[PDB]
């Protein structure tokens, strides 16, 4: 259903993209989104879907807009208009205060520190799966891995996982029982007590670091701490889940790319950077703070613009043959983690997660494919993803280390 | 090519950096934590602040307008040799550059 075309929007700029139901979805999420990049389609379009909003369609414009929070504000980052966290809806300068804090817990010293727990976590997941000949990757690995990391970071008990797995899915992907606000409220009701605890009896886990941190000149409030931790849990669980799944989906269909990484593990970090570009999966955006002209187009105050992170890398101006995966590519150009002041805090952590998953998976289960008779179902949205990934392999070809 | 990082406390580290890689990217990839590189290097954060050594200033390409703007927001003392090191890109000419790292980025 299409919102009436507001009067300031030129007709020849109209391209009715539904970011929640794009046309050729059974062809794959990224191809469906690549429709914004046919030679005929302009830099900036207006879609009437989802209440009306602009879309930037080229990496060059996505970058400038992200570099420019004074015109393009994060106050309203999601499409449509109708979710706290902290610091997603904040701009500089207030946003730096919370970035500082989040970096104490997911920053690169912490990530370097955790490499070995991370690998160990990846290894036992994979080792329990190896003998079975089969798994649903997204549920059996892509979800438990990042959730298990979060439990270690926040020093939360292992018995709690099922509970958060549930609260988390109801937010990330409603199985249809619970409202999103309800799922959010219930996440908050698990965190509240722990954060009270960790304030009154501080440990050295992620929650104590956040809950006792300083913002501005003074101690964070329980409520601010709560809002941040939920982002730390949510923001790293859903992007990671869906992204690992696209990755394994690709490698499952691509024996030679598998072969390359199996015969030559050194390329895995370059492989991961290529997979980040090709299977980019996030498309959030910005609100205009004032009337402003931008690449031949007049934009009104209050207009929302989709700035699809996933597209920059897929833009043939930024990478030759964008839809080809090539682990050797001279300059892997992308904004899969975003750009500008909001560039994913979890970028360091996300990379190890991917590199470790690839490293440990391939040295154990080098040969696997999609389960016969399945066709993978995709969803599109703010975080595009994969519904389920049934995989099979012959246990006889696998190895323990 | 070689880059030396000296910490506020006197700690020295040296890296071998590939041509075209930022002093930020090298530092953040290699355990030099007093460079944070928060924004990943589009000169949007000011957490990659260093003082270039006075024997190299006149060999590093000039700060652009975006850098200078973001330089106003540094939290450690701003000096004339202050630069955001995600904007300093390794080349033949930079062999042996010394950068001093201030005592804060946040
Ligand atoms: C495949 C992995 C990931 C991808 C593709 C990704 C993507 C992104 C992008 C594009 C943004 C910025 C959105 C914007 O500009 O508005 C973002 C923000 C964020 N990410 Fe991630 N992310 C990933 C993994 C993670 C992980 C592991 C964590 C750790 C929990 C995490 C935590 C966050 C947080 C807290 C923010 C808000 C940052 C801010 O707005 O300042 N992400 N992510
Ligand atoms: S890394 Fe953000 S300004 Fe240099």
């Amino acid at each position: 259903n299409l919102a009436p075309l507001p009067p300031h929007v030129p007709e020849h700029l109209v391209f009715d993209f539904d970011m929640y139901n794009p046309s050729n979805l059974s062809a794959g999420v990224q191809e469906a989104w690549a429709v914004l990049q046919e030679s005929n389609v302009p830099d900036l379009v207006w879609t009437r879907c989802n209440g009306g909003h602009w879309i930037a369609t080229r990496g060059q414009l996505i970058r400038e807009a992200y570099e420019d929070y004074r015109h393009f504000s994060s106050e309203c980052p999601f499409i449509p208009r109708e979710y706290d966290f902290i610091p997603t809806s904040m701009d500089p300068p207030e946003q730096r205060q919370f970035r500082a804090l989040a970096n104490q817990v997911v920053g690169m010293p912490v990530v370097d520190c955790l490499e070995n727990c991370i690998q160990e976590l990846a290894c036992s997941l994979i080792e329990s799966l190896r003998p079975q000949g089969q798994c649903n990757f997204t549920e059996d690995y892509a979800e438990p891995f990042p959730i298990r990391i979060f439990m270690l970071l926040a020093g939360l008990p292992e018995e709690d996982i099922p509970h958060l797995k549930y609260l988390t899915d109801q937010m990330t992907r409603p199985d249809g029982s619970m409202t999103f606000a309800e799922a959010k409220e219930a996440l908050y009701d698990y965190l509240i007590p722990i954060i009270e605890q960790r304030r009154q009896k501080p440990g050295t886990d992620a929650i104590s670091i956040v809950a006792n941190g300083q913002v501005n000149g003074r101690p964070i409030t329980s409520d601010e701490a709560k809002r941040m931790c939920g982002l730390l849990l949510v923001g790293g669980l859903d992007t990671v889940v869906n992204f690992l799944s696209f990755s394994m989906e690709f490698l499952a269909k691509s024996p030679e790319h598998r072969q390359e990484l199996i015969e030559r593990p050194e390329r895995i970090p370059a492989a991961c950077e290529e997979l980040l570009r090709r299977f980019s999966l996030v498309a959030d955006g910005r609100i205009l703070t004032s009337d402003y002209e931008f690449h031949g187009v007049q934009l009104k105050k209050g207009d929302q613009i989709l700035l699809p992170q996933m597209l920059s890398g897929l833009d043939e101006r930024e990478n030759a043959a964008p839809m080809h995966v090539d682990f050797s590519r001279q300059k892997v150009s992308h904004t899969t983690f975003g750009h500008g002041s909001h560039l994913c805090l979890g970028q360091h952590l996300a990379r190890r997660e991917i590199i470790v998953t690839l490293k440990e998976w391939l040295t154990r289960i080098p040969d696997f494919s999609i389960a016969p008779g399945a066709q993978i179902q995709h969803k599109s949205g703010i975080v595009s993803g994969v519904q389920a990934l049934p995989l099979v392999w012959d246990p006889a070809t696998t190895k323990a280390v | 090519s070689k880059v030396v990082y000296v910490s506020h406390d006197g700690t020295r580290r040296e890296l071998d950096v590939a041509d075209g890689v930022s002093l930020m990217q090298a530092a953040v990839s290699n355990g030099i934590y007093d460079i944070v590189g928060d924004c990943g290097g589009s000169a949007s954060c000011a957490t990659c602040h260093v003082y270039v050594n006075e024997a190299f200033t006149d060999k590093v390409p000039a700060a652009n307008e975006r850098e200078i703007g973001m330089l106003e927001s540094v939290t450690a003392e701003l000096k004339p040799n202050s630069r955001l090191c995600c904007q300093i890109i390794m080349t033949p000419e930079l062999d042996g550059i010394v950068v001093d790292v201030p005592d804060r980025q946040w």
